[PDB]
């Protein structure tokens, strides 16, 4: 009942996983060895063996051994089933075609089988939670090989997808635009709700709200994990207005292809700041409509809102929430589309946000995660297809992709399909 | 798990190699005896990248040593780490290359290469999953230039899909010890442009400039030059030997570094580099580590990058550091220096970050630049070559080995084709 | 009441015996000196003398001294009666005709005298358990000499036979095809249920399920003994649905000559994984239908099932078993014959599987042994009679067999009789 | 319990024999005095296979020592282990064989064989169950070739069903010490093809090739050659002396190794063999033992197996090892080398595995090849014989012993019949 299989692909997905599973163990009170000292609240994420050991409903996949061998050696080595951690022989080299066509074939039929040996333990599997990098070779190419299989083997089941997406200026690779554009078929055809996130936006959120001058990835992953906990909290706990994983989508997604919401969390705040402000429902609701808190570097004021899911958790009351979203409807800078007169889906859940004890983020009685479908996100696509255009006009790295079994025409067919999505998000704003 | 096979050719290749084996054995915590004596499980969890296990927990380097004289084998084997290598991996002739490429490629190394190749076969098939070949040599003289490129050709034909990665010490006008260096280098670069996946171009003039104007060494030896080379050799494979925030295999470098197939002639560098009398006064922090790393004085080929544009740079950082600070600095560099990067690539810098800095350093960066300025290294060699060849000087020593004059015409033709392809994007 | 005489022949049968008697001693709580510290559960396998010493109902026979002199010297030297460990002077040399006509001709009337002195201590002897190699000279030739005698001396009594059979690729001898084909008269005429087992199939089970990279024969014999403990468990213990040794045959054997079932065991599992798998009755039932767990290298999907005996042991309930076999009947890849609409014989026994303390195979609440008559096994015969045909077309080793008193025509008469069995298993699938 | 009777003939047979008795006495832990001094019960459990028990728990080896000269008896009796043998079992003449087969077979040894054979009876009647005869000799010269094959004929007629198993050092052109070597061997091979159940063909050219190209010995003696032979003699009987996962008697070898009655001319080998200065760098394990064992440089006859196909190979392993790993490697060899095995046999490799490896190594493998490449050993002797015999050279030394010219014609006829039967299955 209410299970979610969680798939963590390549270094970014595995390292966000290593923060998600750090959080879910604390929030359910599971030890890092998988035991539980002293109710079904853990069941969405944890299978229970007869011995009294909890086991996570997850798969970690990397085509190179290094990051998953860290998990198999660090403090979580006792938690996972030693076959649900899957390592290939050779790296995908930031090349989509190694992930999808050449190295992915040597491990996909093992990955998909271990996913099936998790599904046979569920009773009403609610959906999939797929975590990856858009810029990676495994991140783009292996996720796109895996989603194509999952979308024929589990066609009804909703596939939610958490993507670290290329930034305006911050980048780690030269070929990040190629891998991202080649991924756009995956998200359009074989995904049901795709949460784009940006490293440069979280780096700025960390600088302004957390007072941390120079963050690592472990800081970012303790913000991305906090969103997925807050999405799943209605699946795991009691609330005044619990939201199902399918109910969420019926309010977020206005049209079949328009399933790329922004996400944001409030209050992101340092423990030193959190004493000197009161953090009421109205304050944390207004914080979600600041450009300063969006986790993709695009401005929501250059768009129109189609729908917002305000998923509150902790000590919040429907009085306060209605009184808050009445002020958001009053502000003329926050503009909805003419065809969504309701605008807001509200969720309210009684479980406060857990604090990771080694984290930068305050204890707070309340949080909200706002997940928001808006026309503005098309600018994050207009940035990256302008990076693609400069390189494909030269064929600047194309021999590495053609050399590993890809058709050269797939680059044109992917830039074409992205232009049809960037068209669709401009078309519905009117 | 991503094994490497490492090969040393001639005096220079065996000297930069036998210094590298002292460096990566200090990283992995291996005694000269071959016994493990390190601190950390992270030193041992990837020892299979460069070594084989043997009985009694002795570790044997996966190195093959090649020469046409016994005297460099005697110099490596009698050296500080000389006991660590497998006695049966020393493969040698008994009369020298005479500083002649054609002796290396056609006569004295053409005899020997079959007894190299069956040792390379023994070590490569004994690997679990080979990633590539790491060959150290020089382009001057005859053993490294002519036998090493024969050996690249033979290994390339047998392992077509594995990374061929070469570290190539090569001629420059103001620091030279051979009359026939331009001939040997021109005949050798003709093989590297076709066969290798990466070649790291290294210069004794630039390695003396680091020693004099950065380290302030009063009398730098070849042992001090070999230490600068081997730091960048330890640097580029770090991400398959240790954990990190961003992992980059040698192939993950190649896909990002080499836009068009033949433009793979790189120029390495290292940070920090200080005099031992100024390390007390400097911060090793990522901004200072970056301002050094992009300095025209820090790079190990005499080509000033300000005489061209970078296609790609890779900065492989090591140590506990912020990804914001690393991503900030690799942005600030290519925006404030935008006239020195090609403007048809939207980001010219690859980054990687390992969690384990070199022993005794809090941070390090190894730099790889694919600058068009490297056209100057191939140009000046081609201009030295042209002057000797226009009057056929010294060619009876090469044509005596049965080489054609047509092969000199064709090698320098292919050299100018390499110069033209770098100049095209400039 | 309910005795079994276990006869262990040649090196393979004796070394499987040294694992069988290692297990039975642990399972009944008998010390390796035959004493029992502190119900008649042991009575099937052990005679009890007035000193309080339990002596096994076993005969060990080898034509050479080496393997039984090791049994006479190791930890079990005090278990066995010294004259039921029987040895000759001369090895059978992997030659059937030395085992049957020349060397075994001398030891046979001493082997029978021990079997008579064991049967005269039984009261309602249930049957014989005969352990051997098909590829051996003693294994084929001496077992076929002995069975011909036991089938006139004890004609009514059920003869169950456990055979290590030649593999697709793994082999230890050049003449293994000759000895195996010459044995096919023994199993057809003088046996009642013959369990073929393969070294290469267990080597692959060891690699995939125990995760032991490089197993010995001690690892194989510890799986082969575990199946016979599970066949005999209903003879030895209390259960919900105990199965008699002839009740077993009345459900396994559809036709007089169609008595070559496959065997498999589940869960084969290591201590690395047994604490993370559920090992529910549904999973360990489904594991028996995987090609991955069959102990002969043939694919059951290239056959049809005639009958299955699912012999469960440990903590299981008839609810769970019926609910499990209902899913097996639902799966279209597991195909029964049109003439067996019932298909399944179920046994359920309350005694868990005993761990050998030195072993790789983990402690588990449940096991099933599935013994299964299927048309697929004819491919393991089609492999080996194609090895025979290449050598007999040259008469490639025939002078060693003709030189030791065999008729040359017996090779043709054995290849002929095997083709009539391989015909019978193809004929009944229709 | 499967006793063996061992017989030594001529200088070579007594020298490979007197070294063999030092090797198996080290294994069984027997002192040069004949007293037991070993570690283990397993050493004593089968000591009857090669020794007789005598008073005071002294062990006396079941050798018969045969020569036509006293000087090799004097050299054995005075040697490292000479005092071990029974004084009555030294059976000898005074005037030698003159390197003449016909002196061995018709004159000097025909006198002596009545005094040999009646000692072979005293040892065979002391046996509980004799399995066979293990005869060491050479096919060059006159004592081993001509008296040893007389003695094979006499023991074969008296014991027709016991294993006759011979270790036969035999001629080759590049390592030769006798003018009439081709004659003596051709007259002797004519007896071996009819009477023996197994003959292990050994060559001094191949035993010197192991000493130079594997062991890297600078000056290999006959004592070093005798050590290589006697390692494979200890090897093939191991499975009746020690326990194992797969036991193979000499008869269990013969049934698997000899497809057609006369094709029993085997070719032995041994592993691991390592250069003395290199052992610490080598991993002792089943796939390295395999890659040595199945390579053309390791076999103890001059035949390169790449000039034929194997009929059967037996690999008798010793040590604590996996049956999956043994069965995997003996599969991988004959599938990856399938052009070198006959394709009318569906598996060409017999395996055996003993639990007790030789003293001082963790594992070992004795290799026995049967291959159509053994045609080359019989061919080159037959063509050296032919080139002398067309001009009747040296025949007065043989016809002086009353031998016919017809016996030379009939021996070389039977030699070409043995060459033709191996070449038939090529
Ligand atoms: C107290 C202190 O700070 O000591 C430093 C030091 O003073 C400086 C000057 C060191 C020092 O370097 C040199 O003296 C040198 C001389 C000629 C050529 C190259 C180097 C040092 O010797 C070098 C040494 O580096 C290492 O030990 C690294 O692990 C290095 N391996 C070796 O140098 C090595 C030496 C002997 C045997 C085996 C290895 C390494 C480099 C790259 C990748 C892996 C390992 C270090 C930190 C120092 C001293 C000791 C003074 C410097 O080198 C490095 C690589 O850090 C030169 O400029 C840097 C900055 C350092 O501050
Ligand atoms: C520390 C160490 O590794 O010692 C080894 C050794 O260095 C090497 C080189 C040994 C050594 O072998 C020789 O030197 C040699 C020289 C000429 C001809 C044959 C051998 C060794 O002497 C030989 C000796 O082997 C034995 O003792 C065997 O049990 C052997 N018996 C004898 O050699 C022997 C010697 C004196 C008296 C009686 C017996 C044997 C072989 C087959 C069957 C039964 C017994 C061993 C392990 C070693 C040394 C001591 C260096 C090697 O031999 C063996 C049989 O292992 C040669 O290649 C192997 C690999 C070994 O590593
Ligand atoms: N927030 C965050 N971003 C990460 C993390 N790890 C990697 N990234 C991002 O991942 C993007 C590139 O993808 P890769 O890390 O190379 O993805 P990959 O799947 O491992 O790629 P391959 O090595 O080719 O298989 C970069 O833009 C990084 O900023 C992490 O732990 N947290
Ligand atoms: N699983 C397993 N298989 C074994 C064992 N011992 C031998 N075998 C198998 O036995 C088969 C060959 O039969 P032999 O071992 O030679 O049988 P044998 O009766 O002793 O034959 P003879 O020596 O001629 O009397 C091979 O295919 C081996 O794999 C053992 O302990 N376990
Ligand atoms: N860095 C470095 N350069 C060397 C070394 N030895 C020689 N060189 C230089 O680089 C060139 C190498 O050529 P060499 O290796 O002698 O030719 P080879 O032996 O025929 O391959 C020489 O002319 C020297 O200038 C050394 O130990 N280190
Ligand atoms: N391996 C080995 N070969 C020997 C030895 N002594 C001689 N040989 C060689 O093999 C041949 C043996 O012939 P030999 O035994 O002298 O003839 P015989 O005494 O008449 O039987 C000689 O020609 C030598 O080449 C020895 O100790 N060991
Ligand atoms: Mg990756
Ligand atoms: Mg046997």
């Amino acid at each position: 009942m209410r299970e979610c299989i969680s798939i963590h692909v390549g270094q970014a997905g595995v390292q966000i996983g290593n923060a998600c599973w750090e959080l879910y163990c604390l929030e359910h009170g599971i030890q890092p060895d998988g035991q539980m000292p002293s109710d079904d609240s853990f069941n969405t994420f944890f299978s229970e063996t007869g011995a009294g050991k909890h086991v996570p409903r997850a798969v970690f996949v990397d085509l190179e051994p290094t990051v998953i061998d860290e998990v198999r050696t660090g403090t979580y080595r006792q938690l996972f089933h030693p076959e649900q951690l899957i390592t290939g022989k050779e790296d995908a080299a930031n090349n989509y075609a190694r992930g999808h066509y050449t190295i992915g074939k040597e491990i996909i039929d093992l990955v998909l089988d271990r996913i099936r040996k998790l599904a046979d333990q569920c009773t009403g599997l609610q959906g999939f939670l797929v975590f990856h990098s858009f810029g990676g070779g495994t991140g783009s190419g292996f996720t796109s090989l895996l989603m194509e299989r999952l979308s024929v083997d589990y066609g009804k089941k909703s596939k939610l997808e958490f993507s670290i997406y290329p930034a305006p200026q911050v980048s780690t690779a030269v070929v990040e635009p190629y891998n991202s554009i080649l991924t756009t078929h995956t998200t359009l055809e074989h995904s049901d709700c795709a949460f784009m996130v940006d490293n440069e936006a979280i780096y700025d959120i960390c600088r302004r709200n957390l007072d941390i001058e120079r963050p690592t990835y472990t800081n970012l992953n303790r913000l991305i994990s906090q969103i997925v906990s807050s999405i799943t909290a209605s699946l795991r706990f009691d609330g005044a207005l619990n939201v199902d994983l399918t109910e969420f989508q019926t309010n977020l997604v206005p049209y079949p292809r328009i399933h790329f919401p922004l996400a944001t969390y409030a209050p992101v705040i340092s423990a030193e700041k959190a004493y000197h402000e009161q953090l009421s429902v109205a304050e944390i609701t207004n914080a979600c409509f600041e450009p300063a808190n969006q986790m993709v570097k695009c401005d929501p004021r250059h768009g129109k809102y189609m729908a917002c899911c305000l998923l509150y958790r902790g000590d919040v009351v429907p009085k306060d929430v209605n009184a808050a979203i009445a002020t958001i409807k009053t502000k003329r800078s926050i503009q909805f589309v003419d065809w969504c007169p309701t605008g807001f889906k509200v969720g309210i859940n009684y479980q406060p946000p857990t604090v990771v004890p080694g984290g930068d983020l305050a204890k707070v009685q309340r949080a909200v995660c706002m997940l928001s479908n808006t026309t503005a996100i098309a600018e994050a696509w207009a940035r990256l297809d302008h990076k693609f255009d400069l390189m494909y006009a030269k064929r600047a790295f194309v021999h590495w992709y053609v050399g590993e079994g890809m058709e050269e025409g797939e680059f044109s067919e992917a830039r074409e399909d992205m232009a049809a999505l960037e068209k669709d998000y401009e078309e519905v704003g009117v | 798990m991503r094994e490497i096979v490492h090969i040393q050719a001639g005096q220079c290749g065996n000297q930069i190699g036998a210094k590298f084996w002292e460096v990566i054995s200090d990283e992995h915590g291996i005694d000269p005896t071959g016994s493990y004596h390190g601190d950390s499980d992270l030193q041992l969890e990837r020892i299979n990248v460069y070594y084989n296990e043997a009985a009694g927990n002795k570790y044997v380097p996966r190195a093959i040593l090649v020469d046409l004289e016994p005297g460099t084998m005697d110099s490596v084997r009698s050296g500080p780490f000389g006991q660590i290598f497998r006695p049966d991996n020393f493969v040698f002739g008994q009369s020298g290359a005479g500083n002649n490429w054609a002796k290396g490629h056609y006569t004295e190394g053409a005899e020997l290469v079959d007894s190299v190749l069956d040792v390379v076969r023994k070590e490569s098939e004994s690997c679990d999953c080979l990633q590539g070949f790491q060959l150290t040599h020089s382009l001057g003289g005859g053993t490294g230039s002519g036998m090493g490129t024969l050996l690249i050709s033979k290994i390339r034909e047998e392992y077509p899909d594995r990374i061929m990665n070469t570290f190539s010490v090569m001629p420059s006008p103001k620091v030279s010890d051979t009359v026939v260096e331009p001939y040997n280098a021109t005949l050798s670069v003709h093989q590297l442009v076709e066969n290798t996946d990466e070649t790291y171009s290294i210069d004794n003039e630039a390695l003396y400039d680091i020693c004099f104007r950065t380290l302030k060494l009063t009398t730098p030896t070849y042992g001090d030059l070999n230490h600068l080379v081997s730091a960048t050799m330890s640097g580029v494979t770090t991400c398959l030997r240790f954990p990190g925030q961003l992992n980059a295999d040698l192939r993950k470098l190649a896909v990002n570094m080499v836009p068009f197939p033949r433009l793979h002639f790189f120029m390495p560098g290292f940070a920090p580099l200080t005099s031992r009398g100024s390390q007390q006064y400097r911060a090793l922090t990522v901004p200072e580590l970056t301002q050094q790393m992009f300095d025209s004085k820090n790079m190990m080929a005499a080509c000033d990058p300000r005489h061209g544009r970078y296609l790609t740079v890779a900065a492989i950082f090591r140590g506990r550091m912020s990804m914001k600070e690393v991503d900030e600095q690799m942005l600030n560099v290519q925006n404030k220096n935008s006239s020195y990067f090609v403007e048809w690539i939207p980001n010219n810098v690859k980054t990687a970050v390992c969690d384990i800095p070199p022993r005794g350093l809090k941070m390090s960066a190894t730099f790889i630049g694919n600058s068009t300025a490297i056209q100057e290294l191939f140009k000046r060699i081609s201009e030295q070559f042209t002057a000797m060849f226009r009057r056929k000087a010294f060619l009876h020593w090469y044509t005596g080995e049965g080489m054609d004059e047509m092969e000199f015409t064709e090698a320098e033709s292919n050299m100018n084709d390499l110069v033209s392809e770098y100049q095209q994007y400039q």
